[PDB]
């Protein structure tokens, strides 16, 4: 099909950038003293 | 193989008279050849006029004859364009012109023949190395 | 304490982050100079009739370059070793077309490195260090300005100095193989045999420093640990590393002093490389590499090839090409 | 330098992690088909 | 009275001979004697370039240009016979000199257009009755204007028409039609026209000088792309001589 | 498809054949020699001074099986372009506008 | 000498074969040596008129001994090999001819930068030496020591 | 090499380029490490010839490391702190590079190269006047391929007669 | 984009070397 | 349509023989006499409707036409190529050794 | 330019996906007590 070929750039970094993000707090906060 | 007296043996004369030339004489050539002519004529071409080079066939169609002893003899004290029209003495070395090129100056009969004797020989040996420039190095 | 004073204690102040210095007062402007011009020039410049033959080449990003391809193209042959300042030109456009950015950045750069050097003498001293650093420096120093500055100098054109990008690099290297047989030049190799041997000892020295550890981790955590900036303790066994490469090699052919030791890790490569830099700089005035063309002959007269000819079969090739639109006359003579 | 007394930890816990990732995953698989058109 | 050390480096070198204010006189012309331009020289000081409009049926207008190339433009050294027609007029006959300039000017947003520059083979003649040239004589006429490259020219991927390859050999089993207009390289020849308009003449020595427009085709690539319509306006000086 | 196999002659009527490409070359000549190895004809780089262009020796192709079984071509570019082909082996016919294919070779899943 | 008129030769690159013009308009020899357009020779000069090489001059006026002596000035370029092989690099070996200019010009640049590398070495020690530490760092007064962290 | 320029273009693959990192890159360390050493060293003893004033054995550095680091964080803006890292980093450098060379000659024993950049050509082949180093690198390695592979390749009989030779204009 | 591609990654190269630079970790003598 | 006129010309006789419209000058050294003096003559006096034009040239010499009609068997004429004599590349091509 | 169309991507997540690693790695170190 003639797609939108920043399609797959846009849905990839749509995901990794905010997914990472909340991947650094979560890790950062196990470490935290318990 | 080796340098043989055949390899040595070249036309003297336009009437198919040869001579034989010693190895003496053709070092000796070689040796004069290089000191005279090689920075211009290095390999059998020229470099100042790529056109004409001193492949055996090229004197053979010159004017008069080159391909033997006494044609070349001749030229390195009376040098013609290649159709003989012309004495070009004055910006080609001879003993002509050794005044203004100097290194003519001491040569022998015997000298010229052994430059002529090496212009000869050498395309026997390198085929067409002589005269073909960097496509044959 | 007057202005002129505390401009002075400031600019030769050991407690500035960075160090300024008399020399850094021309390094610092010179060099963001050739920077700026160099990262504008990389994207976006025009292409440049880097031959005068106006045939323009495309170095920049934005006309068709990537990493690889791009380049910051070399003056005019036109031009030859005039200088061509932005305020020669009749216009900007005049002066991208004729490769002036090149001209800018090489100056400008040639003269940051050279205060790089200096600086690097003034800071030695003002902490009270011994001063042979920038010594070591001027090697690669001298490199730059043999590709850059001498040798446009000995063949009568900045278009012949070393292009700024990769492949343009690459152009370089193999035109002056062809030109120059660099690769058979006694200082070429000595320059290989200083990077090759650098390269070496650099592992070596690491190697061995690192296999001689005195243990003060445990498993679980980087040995690095083990070392604290400023103590005064060694913190490796040079017994134990000299008595390891002794018997590598034999007892003698080890540095058990390291002082000693550390000088040949300086002198080897500087030397080398130094000699690479002169060998650019000597094959600027054509004094080129051994040429054994046709060197062994048999008993009839024969043309016995050795590698030399093959080499030089390949070295035909190149010179042949290169440039193929700007000789009209049979001897390449520059 | 003297530390600044404003400095706060900050926090995810594992039901966020899952909650946002849910969020934005789902998103994606919304939005993807309109990023490719 | 220069020499080449006082020229050298000026720009002057590339810039016509000049005459005075007081040169507004008349050359006589004997019908008898015959004559010689012993050196015509044309100094271009403006190069345009005609737009190409969309619509094709927009009047197409002459843009102002930057040149790119330096002081290298001037046509100069040219010499050739100066014929006596039988109405009366004159017709200079262009035998040789330094008849052609590679020249490259710059379009508004980046364009390049190089051209070569020339008046090869010019034959061009004035009005009948020329009995002396004057301020109100001019000459018009033809030449022509061989490829901006030769035929040994290779492109960057080395293809020519004389030398080189004579296919895309980085794209081994493509398609050759597609890359037919670039594989296979085409030597163009076209026509030039010109008008010398005299406006100073020093009729003692027979030096002439003024004004010129010249108009030919730009640079074609060896065929590669449509050529760009230039004109081309400067100053002339010419001397005549009997020979 | 297979286009057919390719013989060349000269205007004698001799059998050429295409000197095929080394997998070394990414590019090579294009050069015919008869069956003893002589070079009969080639694609000159140098015009001026050319002896072996497929025009002086009158260069022409027939094709035997494959689709152009039982033609032959006269015209030099035609016969050019074949022996351009030649050079690879056997000529075959592509569809190159499927994939947007760009014409440079690739290795198979031996060589990846 | 074969006919051509060399001030109208266009060469392949649009510029002239022989002769054209350097970027402030004199007439100068075409192909690379536009390069060298600087160059001055007592055997070229006549050639030279106010706008630089002059055609009439060039149709007229050459000399033989202009001739000779651009022929042997063109065969002793200053290119050879280390071995004294004469010529560029990929001569045969024949002619035994390196220079003298190169010579001299590669020995004192070789000579110049080792002592550029002199003059580093001696300034910077002679402050050192001037200064007291040109033998290393008093371990009892290292001045780092006694200097702020840089952060 | 010449000929793993000229069929390989091996100066334009990124693991050759990484090998050359290595190598130069391990030559740097060992000259700026040597030269550090060498001229943060303590006075350790009264001769001017500072070599006599180590002892195998001892347990101090010989040279300032505080010293040269403050030197080279205004010098580079950056510098070692840790010696043992500063060592195993000089290992890790050029044996990488080896490494990486390594590799790239691995995919040239199957011709897998780093030849061409396929955008530059397809640009290159419709367009006659766009030029970069990069295509200007091809054409002397076809010079190369043509004029050393007959004598180079002598078991191919490569026989190539004048008028095939790619050459440009005069040379 | 190749040619935003390149610039990208060389401005964050740069940005690196600011924070590298002016906010390493600190070397502390013990 | 797109045609290179050079390769074509070699489908010619200029292919076959020394064409006096069009051939470089270097080419009369294959033969006895004709070069440089009646080469550059009939390069200057170009182009020709016939070969046996050639014989017409002003100021040859008696022993010129001799040579000139000894040669005649390896003369050609075809059409003037603006390609092959633009550029004064009938006096020098570009091609040395 | 006629580029590989996955270029773009494959640079991106070339960057993206190691050094979001190490900011992972290096925020989770910061983090922990003392
Ligand atoms: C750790 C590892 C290090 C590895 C890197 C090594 C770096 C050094 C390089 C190795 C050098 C070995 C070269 C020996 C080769 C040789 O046999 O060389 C032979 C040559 C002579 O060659 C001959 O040269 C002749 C020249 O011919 C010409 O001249 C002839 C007559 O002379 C004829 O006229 C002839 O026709 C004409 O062509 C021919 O070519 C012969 O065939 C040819 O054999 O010797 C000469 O050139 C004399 C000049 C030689 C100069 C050598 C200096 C280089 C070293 C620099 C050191 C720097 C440090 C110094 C301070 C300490
Ligand atoms: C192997 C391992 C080496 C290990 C390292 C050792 C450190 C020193 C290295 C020296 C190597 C030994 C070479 C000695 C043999 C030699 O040299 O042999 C060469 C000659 C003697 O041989 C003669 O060499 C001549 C060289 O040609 C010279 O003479 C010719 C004929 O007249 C021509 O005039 C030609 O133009 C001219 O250059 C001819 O070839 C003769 O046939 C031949 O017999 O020695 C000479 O000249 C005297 C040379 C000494 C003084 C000149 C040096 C000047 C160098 C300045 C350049 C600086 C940049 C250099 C970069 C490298
Ligand atoms: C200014 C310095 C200089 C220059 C330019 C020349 C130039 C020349 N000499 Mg002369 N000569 C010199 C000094 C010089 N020489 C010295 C010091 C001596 C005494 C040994 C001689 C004795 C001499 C003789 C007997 C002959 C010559 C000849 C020649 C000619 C051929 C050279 C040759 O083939 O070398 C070959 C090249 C080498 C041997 C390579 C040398 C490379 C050196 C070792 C590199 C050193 C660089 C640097 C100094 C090292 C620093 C070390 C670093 C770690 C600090 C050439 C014109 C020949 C000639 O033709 O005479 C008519 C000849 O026969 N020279
Ligand atoms: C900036 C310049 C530069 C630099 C620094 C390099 C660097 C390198 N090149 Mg490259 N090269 C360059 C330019 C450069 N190149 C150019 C412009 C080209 C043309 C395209 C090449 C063509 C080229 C080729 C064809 C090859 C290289 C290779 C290499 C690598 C070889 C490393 C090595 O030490 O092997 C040295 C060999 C070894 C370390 C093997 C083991 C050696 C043992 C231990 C030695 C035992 C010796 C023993 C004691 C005997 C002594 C006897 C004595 C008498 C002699 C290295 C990364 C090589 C490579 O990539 O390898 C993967 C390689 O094959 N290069
Ligand atoms: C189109 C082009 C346009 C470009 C325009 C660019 C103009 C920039 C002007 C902006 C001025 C402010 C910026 C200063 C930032 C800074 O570095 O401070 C850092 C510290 C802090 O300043 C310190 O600051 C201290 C006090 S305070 O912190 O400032 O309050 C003070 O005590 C101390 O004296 C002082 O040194 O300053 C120093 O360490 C001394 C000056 C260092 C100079 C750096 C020069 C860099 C040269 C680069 C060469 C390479 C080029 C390419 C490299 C990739
Ligand atoms: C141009 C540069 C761009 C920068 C990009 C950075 C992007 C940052 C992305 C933000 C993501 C936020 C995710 C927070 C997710 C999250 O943390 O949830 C849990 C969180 C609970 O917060 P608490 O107050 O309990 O605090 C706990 C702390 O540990 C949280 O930090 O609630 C919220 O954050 C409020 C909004 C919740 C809304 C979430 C609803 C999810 C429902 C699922 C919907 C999908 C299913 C639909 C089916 C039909
Ligand atoms: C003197 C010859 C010049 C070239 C070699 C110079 C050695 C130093 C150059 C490297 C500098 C690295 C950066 C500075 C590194 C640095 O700081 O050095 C420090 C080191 C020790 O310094 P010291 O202060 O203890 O001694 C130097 C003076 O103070 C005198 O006591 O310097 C030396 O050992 C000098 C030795 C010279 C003895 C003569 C050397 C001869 C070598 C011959 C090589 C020929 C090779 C030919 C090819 C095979
Ligand atoms: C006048 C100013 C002149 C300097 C201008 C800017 C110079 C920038 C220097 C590099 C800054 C970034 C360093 C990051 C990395 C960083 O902060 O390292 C910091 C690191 C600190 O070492 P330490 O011994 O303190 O670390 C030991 C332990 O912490 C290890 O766990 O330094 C090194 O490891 C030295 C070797 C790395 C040398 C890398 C040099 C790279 C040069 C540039 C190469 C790429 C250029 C790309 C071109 C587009
Ligand atoms: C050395 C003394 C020397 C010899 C011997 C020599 C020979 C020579 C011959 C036989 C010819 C004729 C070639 C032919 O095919 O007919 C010839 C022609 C030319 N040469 Fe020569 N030559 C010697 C020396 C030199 C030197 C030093 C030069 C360079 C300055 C030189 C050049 C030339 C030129 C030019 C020609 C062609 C001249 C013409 O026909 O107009 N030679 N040489
Ligand atoms: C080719 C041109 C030849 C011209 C003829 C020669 C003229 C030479 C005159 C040199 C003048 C140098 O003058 C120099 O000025 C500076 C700044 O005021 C002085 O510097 C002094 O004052 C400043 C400011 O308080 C202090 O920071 C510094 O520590 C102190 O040394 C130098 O000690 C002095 O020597
Ligand atoms: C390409 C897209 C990527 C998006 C990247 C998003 C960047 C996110 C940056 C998160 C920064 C986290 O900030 C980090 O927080 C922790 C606690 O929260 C701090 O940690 C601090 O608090 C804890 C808890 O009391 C202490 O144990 C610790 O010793 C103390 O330093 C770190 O000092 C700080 O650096
Ligand atoms: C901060 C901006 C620095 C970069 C400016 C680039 C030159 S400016 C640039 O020039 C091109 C060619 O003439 C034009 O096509 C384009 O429209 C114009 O924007
Ligand atoms: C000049 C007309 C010659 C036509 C025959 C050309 C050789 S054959 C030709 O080769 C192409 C690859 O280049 C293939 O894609 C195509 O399928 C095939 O028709
Ligand atoms: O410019 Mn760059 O390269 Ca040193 O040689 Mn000549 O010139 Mn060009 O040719 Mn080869
Ligand atoms: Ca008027
Ligand atoms: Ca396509
Ligand atoms: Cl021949
Ligand atoms: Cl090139
Ligand atoms: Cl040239
Ligand atoms: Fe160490």
């Amino acid at each position: 099909m003639e797609v939108n070929q920043l399609g797959l750039i846009a849905t990839a970094l749509f995901v990794l950038v905010p997914s990472v993000f909340l991947i650094i707090l979560y890790v950062q906060t196990e470490s935290q003293q318990k | 193989a080796e340098l043989t007296p055949e390899v040595l043996t070249v036309p003297l004369n336009s009437e198919g008279k040869t001579i034989t030339l010693t190895e003496k004489q053709y070092l000796e050539g070689k040796r004069l050849f290089q000191y005279a002519c090689a920075s211009c004529h290095v390999g059998g071409i020229t470099k100042t006029n790529p056109s004409l080079d001193l492949r055996t066939e090229t004197l053979a169609l010159a004017t008069p004859p080159r391909d033997n002893i006494e044609g070349l003899v001749d030229y390195m004290k009376n040098p013609t364009t290649y159709d003989g029209e012309q004495e070009i003495a004055e910006v080609h070395p001879s003993l002509r012109s050794a005044d203004i090129f100097p290194k003519m100056r001491n040569l022998t009969e015997k000298d010229l023949v052994a430059i002529a004797g090496h212009i000869l020989v050498e395309p026997k040996i390198l085929g067409d190395k002589w005269g073909g420039g960097k496509v044959y190095y | 304490a007057n202005l002129w004073e505390r401009f002075c204690n400031w600019v030769t102040s050991t407690d500035n982050r960075l160090y300024v210095g008399w020399f850094g007062v021309i390094m610092i402007p010179t060099l963001l100079a050739a920077t700026i011009c160099f990262v504008i020039a990389f994207i976006a410049a025009p292409p440049v009739d880097i031959d005068g033959i106006r045939e323009p080449v495309s170095g920049s990003l934005l006309y068709g370059n990537n990493i690889i391809t791009g380049a910051v193209v070399p003056s005019s042959n036109a031009i030859g070793l005039h200088f061509y300042p932005i305020w020669e030109a009749a216009s900007l456009d005049e002066w991208l077309y004729n490769g002036g950015p090149y001209q800018l950045i090489i100056f400008h750069f040639l003269l940051g490195a050279s205060c790089y050097m200096g600086r690097q003498w003034e800071l030695s001293y003002r902490l009270g260090m011994r001063p042979w650093i920038c010594v070591a420096y001027s090697a690669p120093l001298a490199s730059a300005f043999a590709v850059f500055l001498i040798y446009p100098i000995g063949q009568g054109s900045f278009s012949d100095g070393m292009p700024l990008g990769i492949s343009g690099t690459f152009n370089f290297m193999i035109v002056f193989q062809a030109e120059h047989n660099i690769l058979m030049h006694p200082f070429h190799q000595l320059g290989v045999a200083g990077v090759f041997g650098g390269a070496l000892f650099c592992a070596m020295h690491g190697s061995l420093v690192t296999s001689s550890l005195i243990r003060e981790t445990t498993e679980t955590e980087s040995a690095n640990y083990g070392y604290k900036f400023g103590q005064e303790e060694e913190t490796y066994n040079i017994v134990a590393a000299h008595g390891y490469f002794g018997r590598l090699i034999f007892q003698y052919a080890s540095f058990n002093n390291s002082r000693s030791l550390h000088f040949f890790l300086a002198a080897w490569p500087v030397v080398g490389v130094w000699f690479a830099a002169l060998g650019i700089s000597t094959m600027a005035f054509n004094l080129n590499g051994f040429n054994f063309n046709h060197s062994v002959i048999d008993a009839k007269g024969n043309v016995i090839n050795t590698w030399a000819d093959i080499i030089n079969r390949a070295n035909l090739g190149m010179e042949v090409m290169h440039e193929r639109n700007a000789h009209n006359f049979p001897l390449d003579l520059a | 330098m003297e530390p600044n007394p404003n400095r706060q930890p900050v926090e995810l816990n594992r039901t966020s992690l899952y909650l946002g990732l849910l969020l934005i995953l789902v998103l994606a698989l919304l939005f993807s088909s309109y990023f490719f058109n | 009275t220069l020499t080449y050390d006082d020229i050298v480096g000026t720009g002057l070198a590339n810039k016509c001979p000049t005459l005075d204010d007081t040169a507004r006189g008349a050359y006589p012309i004997d019908s008898s004697q015959t004559y010689r331009i012993a050196r015509l020289c044309l100094q271009p000081t403006t190069f345009l370039v005609k737009e190409e409009p969309k619509n094709k049926r927009q009047e197409a207008e002459f843009v102002p240009t930057k040149l790119v190339t330096r002081e290298t433009t001037s046509l100069d050294q040219i010499q050739g016979e100066l014929k006596v027609n039988s109405d009366g007029s004159l017709t200079f006959v262009e035998e040789d000199g330094i008849d052609f300039q590679p020249v490259t000017v710059q379009m508004a947003g980046g364009e390049r257009i190089p051209l070569l520059f020339t008046v090869k083979n010019l034959v061009a003649s004035t009005q009948p009755n020329v009995t002396s040239i004057t301020t109100s004589t001019d000459f018009k006429g033809e030449f022509n204007v061989p490829s901006y490259r030769t035929a040994n020219f290779l492109d960057p991927k080395g293809r020519g028409l004389a030398s080189g390859y004579d296919s895309a050999i980085a794209l081994p089993q493509a398609k050759e039609e597609e890359l037919a207009r670039a594989n296979v390289k085409r030597f163009s020849l076209t026509k030039g026209q010109i008008s010398l308009n005299v406006a100073k003449v020093d009729g003692r020595t027979g030096e002439i000088a003024g004004t010129f427009e010249s108009e030919q085709l730009s640079d074609d690539d060896m065929g590669a792309h449509e050529p760009h319509e230039v004109k081309i306006q400067g100053v002339f000086y010419a001397s005549i001589e009997p020979a | 498809a297979w286009k057919g196999h390719a013989v060349f002659r000269n205007k004698e009527g001799e059998e050429l054949f295409v000197r095929r490409m080394p997998a070394f070359f990414e590019s090579f000549p294009v050069i015919l020699t008869d069956k003893n190895g002589v070079v009969k004809a080639d694609i000159p780089f140098r015009r001026a001074e050319s002896k072996y262009s497929f025009e002086q020796q009158g260069v022409t192709v027939s094709f035997y099986g494959g689709e152009l079984n039982g033609q032959t071509f006269t015209d030099p570019p035609t016969v050019k372009s074949y022996a351009r082909k030649a050079i690879f082996g056997e000529i075959f016919e592509f569809d190159t506008e499927t994939l947007n294919s760009d014409g440079i070779f690739r290795t198979s899943p031996r060589g990846w | 000498k074969l006919g051509a008129n060399v001030g109208s030769a266009q060469g392949p690159t649009g510029l002239g074969k022989y002769l054209m013009r350097s970027p402030t308009g004199e007439i100068i020899f075409g192909g690379e040596t536009m390069r060298f357009w600087d160059f001055r020779g007592p055997w070229l000069e006549p050639l030279r008129g106010p706008n630089g090489l002059d055609l009439n001059k060039i149709k007229n006026d050459i000399q033989p001994w202009q001739e000779r002596r651009a022929a042997e000035y063109m065969t002793h370029a200053p290119l050879g090999s280390l071995n004294s092989v004469g010529g560029v690099a990929t001569e045969i070996n024949s002619v035994n001819f390196v220079s003298p200019r190169s010579w001299l010009a590669t020995s004192h640049f070789v000579l110049a930068f080792f002592f550029l590398v002199g003059h580093l070495w001696h300034a910077g020690r002679a402050r050192a030496a001037a200064a007291g530490f040109e033998k290393g760092i008093d371990r009892e007064s290292e001045p780092v020591l006694s200097m702020p962290s840089l952060d | 090499l010449l000929f793993f320029q000229g069929f390989h273009n091996w100066t334009l693959n990124p693991f050759h380029m990484m090998g050359v990192a290595g190598v130069l890159g391990g030559a740097l360390l060992c000259a700026i490490h040597g030269a550090t050493v060498e001229n943060t060293l303590f006075q350790d003893g009264e001769g001017a010839s500072t070599f006599r004033a180590f002892n195998p054995t001892q347990a101090e550095e010989t040279y300032s490391m505080v010293t040269a680091n403050r030197f080279w964080s205004q010098i580079f803006g950056i510098a070692f702190s840790n010696k043992r890292w500063l060592h195993f980093f000089m290992l890790f450098v050029p044996v990488t590079g080896l490494w990486m060379s390594a590799i790239g000659v691995v995919g040239l024993a199957l011709n897998l190269r780093s030849y061409d950049f396929i955008s530059q050509e397809i640009r290159a082949a419709e367009d006659p006047e766009f030029e970069t180093f990069y295509t200007k690198n091809l054409l002397l390695n076809e010079g190369i391929r043509a004029w050393m592979a007959p004598q180079d390749q002598p078991h191919e009989n490569f026989v190539f007669p004048e008028e095939v030779l790619p050459r440009g204009n005069a040379l | 984009m190749e040619t935003i591609t390149y610039v990208f990654i060389f401005a964050c190269i740069i940005a690196l070397f600011f924070f590298a630079i002016f906010f390493r970790e600190p070397p502390r003598i013990t | 349509e797109l045609v290179n006129v050079v390769d074509e010309k070699l489908g010619t006789a200029y292919g076959e023989k020394i064409d006096l419209n069009n051939t470089n000058i270097a080419a009369f050294i294959q033969y006895r006499g004709l070069y440089p003096t009646l080469a550059k003559l009939i390069v200057k006096n170009a182009p020709y409707e016939s070969v046996e034009d050639v014989l017409n040239i002003p100021g040859l010499t008696e022993r010129q036409k001799q040579i000139l009609r000894e040669n005649l068997e390896h003369f050609t004429v075809t059409e003037v190529e603006t390609a092959l004599v633009e550029g004064g590349d009938r006096y020098n091509n570009g091609l040395y050794k």
